[PDB]
């Protein structure tokens, strides 16, 4: 129960607290992508 | 370390050798003349010497040596002349060995101013000859006292020789012959090897350390034979083993001896008259070696006390009239719910925790207990204070009365002679595990630890 | 040469892993109760 | 024992002033 | 004269370094090495539960140094500060667990100012500054059992009982309110000093046997396993491992303070019908309840 | 340059540590902007998350809810006893801080890769500039003592807090005269922190938390004009190495000090944190155990009363640690002697045994090894916000003695090891 | 015969060498075992438990449960009589974890034997394996000599997470397993060794050697020295300062390291082997009298006893199935 | 085709098989 004309942005929403940790995985997805120099 | 020094010097090893051959036969001597000192010959039934902390008089009695100068034997009786091989003369003959050790050490300390292509051979046919000759002659009676072996009720043990069983009957562990088949096997086998070795053939600390291999092998194996209980650790010696007490099986014992005597003609209280005292007391729960304490030293007479005797056995019914069974202690539990069930399977009654309700209490179950044999045969108790009093005695197998002033006994129970011999000799396992491992190690490795 | 016998293989053994239990072959194997089968009605 | 809460609450300012112009001094 | 006892203070010559948290942990040293031995030869027996039925922790009261306790501060003080001017007589101090609080709240600074004395001694040899960071792992643990768990459940006497038996007591009673075995913060306790027993065994094995060269310690070692190697890496991860699963399992006490609890698998496997099938989990719930149904004086949900 | 280990001296797992040269102060300014977006894209994701899966029968804390009750403790879209209005509200606010989000990440983005790699002008900071640094302190004070106000502005004009406190339940209220006085305000500064006192965790009222946040707000203001007009006296030179790791350090034990007060406070206090939001407090969950045991048997005169050590009617059993407990549905129970006997007997309003029904199944005073919960376990908010912040407290303590040491060595020149 | 020896003695990515042949097979027998009855194996008719991924289980809960107690201490091999090669009633019988079980062993010995080859053929002292004797030795005791001394297999360890968790817990009830010195010289053992692990790796790294300039030091051309990369003079003046006592010569240290986590574990399995003979420690009977003559006296360990026994009684009827334990509500052990 | 290769496919090819079942149970309805 979430307002009726944003029901379909819905599973956007399920993902938007864990946006945060795939930054810190991003991180270390750089530091792979430049040789940990 | 210390005792480096004989390092240098086989002659100087001899004598550090025999100086230990003193102190063992010298403590072997004299430890069983402690226990001589200790015991009471009294009641072969109600006081065996397993009750009595005795270590090394089962191990004495084991191989024929089962009667006291004084007349006594350790099995029933009490012979004029008990011949010359007695638990004093074997006790004294260990401690003149001894200190003529102790004077054989002596000169080989000073005096070992004085080969292993030849040495192990020279040693495997004397053990061998030895070994031969103990299964061939002592063992089988034929030169000598034979063997303790009983029926595996443990009630009428006696000193007898003892036919070699040569077949698969032989590796049966409750089979004494056996141990007799296998002494005259491996003694042959040990001369064979040995005079094979003498004409067919480095580091001495690999010698101790192969040594102390076999010897804590050797240690499981006799803790674990002591433990579970074979021909060689009769009951009469060393009480009843913990798997025996598992499986009721003197329990079972007796059920079928009363069974099969009420259908012969007799009355329950003619049947329960006819387990012997020695029978009931091994289906008792005290007796079991696995409900001692690490710390609870001493003989299992130390414990629960002297036995009195018998009360005979407890048979209970509720109010109906219907035979109640108290579910006996296993030997997990220091302390175990009372709890009395029918024949089918269902609580009838129990001793509860609080009181709070009971609604299975004895008092309101209405439940009584009636004695078959022993002290309080024919006696019925109706009173809750008598039947709860039963109940819990009748949770430990068949109830005894108990004398706990004779040896000051402080109610805790302790392990046998079989339960310490097994648990020594697992310590002994473990630690000669160590020590050898240690001296395999230095042995191997005498260009990296010098 | 190295890669074309992993991509056959190894789907194949997860294949075979998968359809030794979805087909319920896995119970029967090692004798492991169904779900309706620990309580005999 | 209304005599050792002050003697505990002196204690305590002492020690505790100690420890703070320790560290006031600077090293 | 002031800088003379700052030059003291501060002096890196004595037997042992004082330094300004020293100063701040001597009393406090003091006090709690004193209250302690006293009251755990000769406490009177403390109402630990409030409820009129006293425990004796001490020794001359039946106990032996195996059982004695100093008894952790009565359920009716609750978390109320009791100092010793603040009860009415110096018995009713004693009956109430006057002298755990006094030891707790003593020892507890103590060990912080132990904390900034092994910093501040390295700082004035020149060293890097975190073995205080090693210590601060068994500080965390005991402040959680002596000062976190009990600020959590509301009272000083479910903190940690300062004997040998009542820290088993602990224990179990722990196990029956939180099943910690189930805790993962515990889990990696274990790990952590199991595994810290395990490589000081192993660190202490390689480097005594390679005493005459690493050369043959890692030909050893590359060989025992499959082919660190910088002793550097290697220390750190002797001091990371034991240290860090010692602050996962102090922060696991700490949060079990506010009954954020183990993992509760009883009733989690079901067959076709809805049947419980019992694991071992229910079987480990069932031993917690064993413990459980004694430590509770009324319980609400159980015949 | 600065970008590897090897112009920089720190490697890729402490890289960060690069950006503490004034070189890179852009880039160390883009490093803490777009870090903010972060804070505000979960801030605004998880109350949307909690907004989506919110169904209105359960109150708040039956579902996972802890940015839900902190707008509901606004008075943002609740009514009377803690009742949701309109979930819109909380829409609302959950947009906004994304939209805040996409502001700080792409300013963030902006210096940590298009501007300037460093600052120049009024923006050009050394970590070794003892005025500089403090200026941007005494900007950064005034800012939150402007935000201090701000709230207490909004408290007692524009809406107000929910007051759990307000008769016959609790209901949204202006905070209409909060306490200015120096003494109520700063004496729970001075009050202990054990139980019974509380120190500031025993506040319990909004005129009090309003009042406190005038004297932060007004007191930040001046102490930020403090730093921006008056450079680091002479005193505060060799107290501490005047370095970035140094002020870093500060900054993780002040913070570290918090969260630790805030576990504190999100697990005693039901003022600040109301238990129609947040759940009740253990404390008070065993007071409403007790209080509806009375009200079931009669329906220290019982088995449920006793004397506290201050001689008060309380709570009897386990729930007598509790007796400190206060709590708005049993406050109109309490006399002058602790629990009052004449209003347990008829004084209770439908709604104060309603309320403490709910927090009934809330208290550990049963069984853990069967299930200690209402359905199922039930951990409540109160225990995951303590827990977290508990946690976060202990690492950055950790962290804070981390950074102090290496500030210490690092100035000193010992932070690489020693002489041979 | 030595041209097996050689092929067994070679310089590859994992040594083998003659400990390799009962090492490498027994050791992969039971890890595989293992995970194969933890995967597909119930204990519901050794236990009337559920311990596979099988059944529902999480990592947390499966395990290779103990034989069913009628097993007694059969080897319960596949082909002997209790199974006669039925896998399906082997694995219901519990014969994976005699299988597991008895590989372990000889995985453990063949490990061990492999850290002797190794000592051996590089040149070095053997201490490793002299420290690996207790981690043997605390398995022997533990998973053989315990159950041996026991009734049956059954109240051995089950090789799973929550299976040893009842394990530690039947100990207390059963076994009052804390009291016992032995395990209170164990725990010291490892909570030692844990801090000597601690301690010790943080005096090295706080008492490295200043070599390059990196503000990272694990690359300060001292980290293949070895110990030398540390001072050994700036540690001890910090530690008999700090302490009063530092360990003054590396050689004891690391000895020491060495001695005090094996010797406690050596402890802990003659703890454990005194218990196989159901032999524990410390009754205290002045103790337990005066609080059955005096209902005022309690002390911590009286309080142990009254756990202990709730434990005891709670946790047996579920525990040992095939005992068929009756306790009615009333028998039961409370506080209440 | 010594050790190398059987070390590698004794210990990935079961633990493929197993890692096959193991998904295969968590879509198990019971
Ligand atoms: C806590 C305890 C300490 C740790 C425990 C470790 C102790 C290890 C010893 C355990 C002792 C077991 C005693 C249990 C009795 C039942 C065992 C049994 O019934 O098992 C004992 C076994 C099996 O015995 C079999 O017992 C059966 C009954 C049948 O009679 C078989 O014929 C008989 O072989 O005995 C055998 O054969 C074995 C004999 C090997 C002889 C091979 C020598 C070579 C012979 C050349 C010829
Ligand atoms: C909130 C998370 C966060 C944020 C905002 C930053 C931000 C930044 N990092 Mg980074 N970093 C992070 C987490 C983060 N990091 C984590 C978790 C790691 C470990 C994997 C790193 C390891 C790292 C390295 C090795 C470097 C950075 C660097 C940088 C800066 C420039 C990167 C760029 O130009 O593009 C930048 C301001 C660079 C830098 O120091 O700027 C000079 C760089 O060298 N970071
Ligand atoms: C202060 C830190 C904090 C606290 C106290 C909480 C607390 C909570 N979170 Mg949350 N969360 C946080 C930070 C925090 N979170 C962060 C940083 C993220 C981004 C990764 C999330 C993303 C998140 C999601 C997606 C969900 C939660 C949920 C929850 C609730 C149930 C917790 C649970 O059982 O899961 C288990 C705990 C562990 C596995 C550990 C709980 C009240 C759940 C909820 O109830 O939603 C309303 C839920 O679905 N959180
Ligand atoms: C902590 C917050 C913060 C701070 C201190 C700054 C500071 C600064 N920003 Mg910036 N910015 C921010 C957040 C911030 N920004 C956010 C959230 C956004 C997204 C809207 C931006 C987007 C932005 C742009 C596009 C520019 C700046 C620029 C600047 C510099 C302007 C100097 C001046 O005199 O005015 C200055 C260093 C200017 C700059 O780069 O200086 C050369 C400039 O071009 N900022
Ligand atoms: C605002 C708080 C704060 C800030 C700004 C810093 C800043 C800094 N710290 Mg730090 N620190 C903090 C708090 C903070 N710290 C706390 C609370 C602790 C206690 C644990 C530490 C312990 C610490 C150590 C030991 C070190 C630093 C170091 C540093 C410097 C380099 C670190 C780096 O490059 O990033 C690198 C980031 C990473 C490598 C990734 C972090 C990995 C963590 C352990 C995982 C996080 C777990 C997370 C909750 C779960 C993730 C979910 C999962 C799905 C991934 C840098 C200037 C280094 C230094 O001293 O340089 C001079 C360094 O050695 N810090
Ligand atoms: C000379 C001589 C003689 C005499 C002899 C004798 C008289 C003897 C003896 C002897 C003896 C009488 C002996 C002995 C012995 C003993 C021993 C040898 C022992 C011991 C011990 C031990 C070994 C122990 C130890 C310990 C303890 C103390 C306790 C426990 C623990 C321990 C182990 C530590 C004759 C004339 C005949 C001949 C000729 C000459
Ligand atoms: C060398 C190999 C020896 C082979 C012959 C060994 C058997 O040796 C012989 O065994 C018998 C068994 O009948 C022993 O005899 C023993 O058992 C018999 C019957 O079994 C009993 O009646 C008797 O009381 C007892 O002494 C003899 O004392 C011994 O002389
Ligand atoms: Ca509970
Ligand atoms: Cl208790
Ligand atoms: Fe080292």
């Amino acid at each position: 129960e979430l307002p009726e004309a944003y029901r379909a942005f819905g599973p956007l929403i399920d993902v938007l607290p864990i946006l945060p940790i795939f930054f810190l995985l991003l991180a270390f997805v750089w530091q792979a992508s430049v040789g940990f120099r | 370390r210390v005792h480096t020094s004989v390092l240098n010097d086989p002659g100087r090893l001899i004598a550090v050798h025999i100086m230990h051959n003193a102190l063992c036969a010298g403590f072997a001597g004299s430890m069983l003349l402690f226990e001589l000192a200790l015991f009471d010959p009294s009641d072969p039934v109600l006081n065996p010497m397993w009750r009595q902390g005795c270590f090394l008089m089962p191990f004495v009695s084991r191989l024929g040596v089962v009667n006291s100068w004084q007349g006594w034997s350790v099995t029933g009786e009490t012979f004029t002349n008990p011949g010359f091989w007695t638990f004093e003369t074997v006790a004294i003959a260990h401690i003149i060995f001894s200190g003529l050790s102790f004077l054989a050490a002596c000169w080989h300390w000073v005096y070992w101013d004085v080969d292993l292509p030849k040495v192990f051979g020279i040693h495997l046919t004397l053990a061998g000859i030895l070994c031969f000759g103990f299964g061939a002659f002592h063992l089988t009676g034929l030169f000598g006292p034979g063997m303790w072996v009983s029926d595996p009720l443990g009630l009428t043990g006696h000193i007898q020789g003892v036919a070699p069983e040569w077949g698969a009957a032989g590796f049966d562990p409750h089979n004494p012959g056996g141990v007799v088949a296998h002494h005259i096997a491996l003694g042959i086998v040990a001369i064979i090897g040995g005079l094979f070795h003498i004409f067919v053939r480095g580091n001495i600390e690999g010698t101790l350390a192969s040594g102390l291999a076999v010897f804590f092998s050797g240690a499981f194996i006799a803790a674990g034979t002591m433990w579970y209980g074979t021909a060689t650790t009769p009951i009469e010696l060393w009480g009843p083993t913990r798997y025996q007490w598992d499986q009721g099986f003197f329990q079972q014992a007796i059920s079928r001896q009363v069974k099969a005597s009420i259908s012969d003609g007799k009355s329950p209280s003619e049947a329960w008259s006819e387990i012997p005292t020695k029978l009931a007391f091994y289906d008792y729960i005290g007796n079991s070696p696995a409900k001692g304490g690490l710390f609870r030293v001493g003989r299992m007479v130390d414990g629960d006390g002297l036995p009195t005797g018998w009360l005979g056995h407890p048979v209970f019914k509720d109010g109906e009239g219907r035979e109640l069974t108290v579910r006996r202690m296993p030997n997990f539990f220091e302390n175990f719910p009372v709890v009395l069930f029918d024949q089918d399977g269902i609580v009838r009654a129990d001793i509860p925790f609080r009181q709070a309700e009971s609604k299975y209490g004895i008092e309101q179950t209405g439940v009584t207990v009636s004695f078959y044999g022993g002290e309080l045969d024919g006696q019925t108790f109706s009173d809750p204070k008598d039947v709860k009093k039963y109940a819990r005695r009748a949770q430990l197998g068949e109830p005894f009365e108990f004398d706990r002033s004779v040896y000051d006994s402080d109610g805790l129970f302790r392990t046998s002679n079989r339960g310490f011999f097994a648990f020594f000799h697992v310590i002994f396992g473990l630690l000669w595990f160590f020590g050898h491992i240690w001296h395999g190690l230095r042995a191997l490795f005498q260009d990296v630890f010098s | 040469r190295y890669w074309i016998i992993h991509s056959i293989t190894i789907p194949a053994l997860f294949i075979a892993g998968w359809l030794f239990v979805s087909t319920g072959l896995a119970y029967d194997a090692f004798g492991t109760p169904r779900p309706n089968e620990y309580y005999p009605s | 024992m209304v005599t050792l809460k002050i003697v505990v609450y002196l204690t305590v300012s002492f020690f505790v002033g100690l420890f703070i112009f320790g560290f006031l001094s600077g090293d | 004269t002031w800088d003379r006892f700052c030059n003291w203070v501060t002096s890196t010559e004595n037997r042992l370094y004082i330094g300004w948290f020293g100063v701040l942990m001597l009393p406090l040293l003091g006090v709690s090495i004193t209250v302690f031995v006293t009251a755990f030869i000769a406490a009177p027996p403390v109402d630990i539960d409030g409820i009129r039925e006293p425990l004796s922790g001490s020794l001359l009261y039946g106990n032996n140094i195996i059982t004695a306790a100093v008894v952790p501060t009565s359920n009716a003080i609750g978390l109320h500060f009791y100092p010793i001017w603040e009860a009415a007589t110096l018995d009713e101090w004693l009956y109430n667990g006057g002298p755990y609080q006094m030891i707790a709240f003593h020892y507890i600074p103590a060990l912080l100012c132990y904390l900034g004395r092994e910093w501040e001694l390295s700082y004035r040899l020149g060293m890097r500054p975190w073995i205080c960071i090693a210590y601060s792992a068994p500080v965390a643990a005991t402040i959680s059992v002596f000062l976190i768990y009990p600020i959590g459940q509301g009272s000083f006497s479910d903190g940690l009982p300062m004997g040998i038996s009542g820290t088993f007591n602990f224990m179990f009673v722990f196990q029956a309110e939180h099943n910690i075995l189930m805790h993962p913060f515990h889990m990696l306790g274990v790990a952590g000093v199991l595994g810290g027993s395990l490589f000081c065994a192993m660190h202490g094995s390689l480097v005594t046997s390679s005493l005459v060269n690493i050369l043959a310690a890692h030909g050893y070692f590359g060989r025992l396993i499959f082919q660190f190697n910088n002793s550097r890496q290697l220390h750190f991860f002797l001091a990371a491992w034991p240290v860090v699963c010692i602050w996962f399992v102090a922060l696991g006490i700490s949060t079990m303070a506010f009954n954020l609890n183990g993992f509760n698998f009883n009733h989690s496997v079901l067959d076709s019908q809805g049947r419980v099938l019992p694991s071992w989990a229910d079987v480990v719930n069932r031993a917690s309840l064993g413990f459980e149904v004694m430590h509770e004086r009324n319980a609400h949900n159980f015949p | 340059p600065g970008y590897d280990e090897a112009t920089s001296g720190y490697a890729w797992w402490a890289g960060n540590a690069r950006l503490i040269t004034p070189e890179l102060t852009g880039r160390f300014l883009g490093a803490h902007v777009a870090h903010a977006g972060l804070v505000a894209l979960w801030a605004g994701g998880m109350l949307l998350f909690e907004v989506s899966h919110f169904n209105l029968s359960k109150p708040m804390y039956e579902q996972g809810c802890i940015l839900m009750p902190h707008i509901a403790t606004l008075g943002i879209g609740v009514g009377q006893s803690g009742e949701i209005t309109s979930m819109f509200p909380f829409f609302a606010i959950g947009v906004a801080h994304l939209i805040g989000s996409a502001v700080l990440g792409i300013g963030g983005m902006y210096h940590a890769i298009k501007g300037p790699e460093k600052l120049y002008g009024f923006f050009q900071f050394d970590w070794t500039d003892r005025a500089k640094v403090a200026q941007i302190l005494g900007f950064h004070i005034a800012i939150l003592g402007i935000f201090a106000l701000l709230f207490a502005a909004k408290a007692m004009y524009w809406g107000g807090l929910y007051d759990p406190w307000a008769p016959g339940g609790g209901d949204v209220r202006l905070v209409t005269n909060p306490t200015l006085d120096p003494r109520i305000i700063f004496g729970y500064l001075i009050k202990r922190p054990t139980g019974g006192e509380g120190w500031i965790v025993s506040v319990n009222n909004l005129e009090d938390i309003i009042g406190g946040h005038i004297w932060i707000g007004c007191i930040l203001i001046a102490g930020g004009i403090w730093h921006i007009l008056v450079p680091p006296l002479r005193w505060t030179y060799n107290l501490f190495p005047w370095t970035g790791e140094t002020y870093l350090s500060q900054s993780l034990g002040n913070v570290a000090g918090q969260a630790f007060i805030a576990a504190a406070f999100i697990w005693f206090n039901n003022t600040a944190y109301p238990s129609v939001f947040y759940g009740p407090t253990v404390p008070e969950s065993s007071q409403a155990q007790s209080f509806v045991f009375l009200m079931r048997d009669q329906g220290g005169l019982g088995k449920y009363l006793q004397r506290s050590p201050t001689g008060e009617i309380i709570f009897g059993g386990e729930t007598m640690r509790f007796w400190d407990a206060r709590a708005p549905w049993l406050e109109p129970l309490r006399g002058k002697n602790g629990l009052d006997l004449d209003k347990l007997q008829h004084d209770v309003q439908p709604w104060q045994l309603r309320r403490a029904a709910e927090y009934m199944t809330h208290s550990p005073i049963g069984s853990l090894n069967s299930v200690a919960g209402l359905a199922f376990n039930y951990v409540s908010p109160r225990t995951w916000l303590a827990s977290a912040h508990f946690i976060f407290g202990f690492f950055f303590l950790v962290g804070h003695l981390w950074h102090a040491g290496r500030a210490r060595a690092a100035a000193a020149g010992f932070e690489t090891g020693l002489d041979r | 015969i030595k041209q097996l020896d050689d092929w067994l003695k070679r310089d590859r990515f994992v040594f083998i060498g003659w400990s390799g042949l009962l090492l490498f097979p027994c050791s992969f027998l039971a890890i595989g075992a293992w995970f194969t009855g933890t995967t597909f194996v119930t204990s519901w008719y050794t236990h009337g438990l559920v311990s596979s991924y099988l059944e529902g289980c999480n990592f947390l809960t499966v395990a290779v449960s103990t034989p069913a107690e009628s097993m007694g201490h059969s080897l319960l091999l596949l082909w002997g009589p209790e199974a006669s090669g039925d896998f399906v009633r082997w694995c219901q019988i519990g014969g994976l974890w005699t299988f597991t079980a008895l590989h372990g062993v000889f995985g453990l010995i063949g490990f061990m034997l492999r850290q002797i080859e190794i000592a051996r053929l590089v040149g070095i002292r053997p201490y490793n394996a002299i420290a690996f004797s207790a981690p043997i030795a605390v398995y022997c005791a533990t998973f053989l000599i315990y159950p041996l001394g026991q009734s049956s297999w059954f109240f051995g360890p089950g090789f799973g997470v929550s299976a040893i968790f009842r394990f530690l817990l039947f100990f207390q009830g059963f076994h009052n397993y804390t009291l016992n010195p032995f395990h209170m010289m164990g725990v010291t053992g490892v909570l030692g060794g844990a801090l000597l692990c601690a301690i010790h790796g943080a005096t090295v790294q706080n008492t490295l050697f200043r070599d390059n300039q990196s503000k990272n030091t694990f690359k300060g051309f001292s980290t293949d020295q070895g110990e030398e990369t540390y001072s050994m003079v700036t540690a001890n003046r910090f530690w008999s300062q700090i302490f009063g006592i530092a360990f003054s010569n590396k050689r004891w240290l690391h000895f020491f390291m060495l001695f005090v986590p094996v010797t406690g574990l050596w402890m802990s399995a003659i703890g454990m082997a005194g218990l196989a003979f159901n032999l524990r420690a410390y009754d205290f009977v002045s103790q337990e009298i005066r609080a059955a003559e005096d209902p005022e006296f309690e002390t911590f360990y009286t309080k142990n006893i009254l756990l202990n026994e709730g434990l005891r009684a709670w946790l047996s009827e579920m525990d040992q199935p095939a005992k068929k334990f009756v306790f009615p509500d009333e028998v039961l052990p409370r506080g209440f | 085709f010594t050790i190398r290769w059987l070390a590698i496919h004794a210990l990935a090819i079961p633990s493929v098989f197993f890692l096959g079942s193991i998904a295969a149970m968590q879509f198990i309805q019971r």
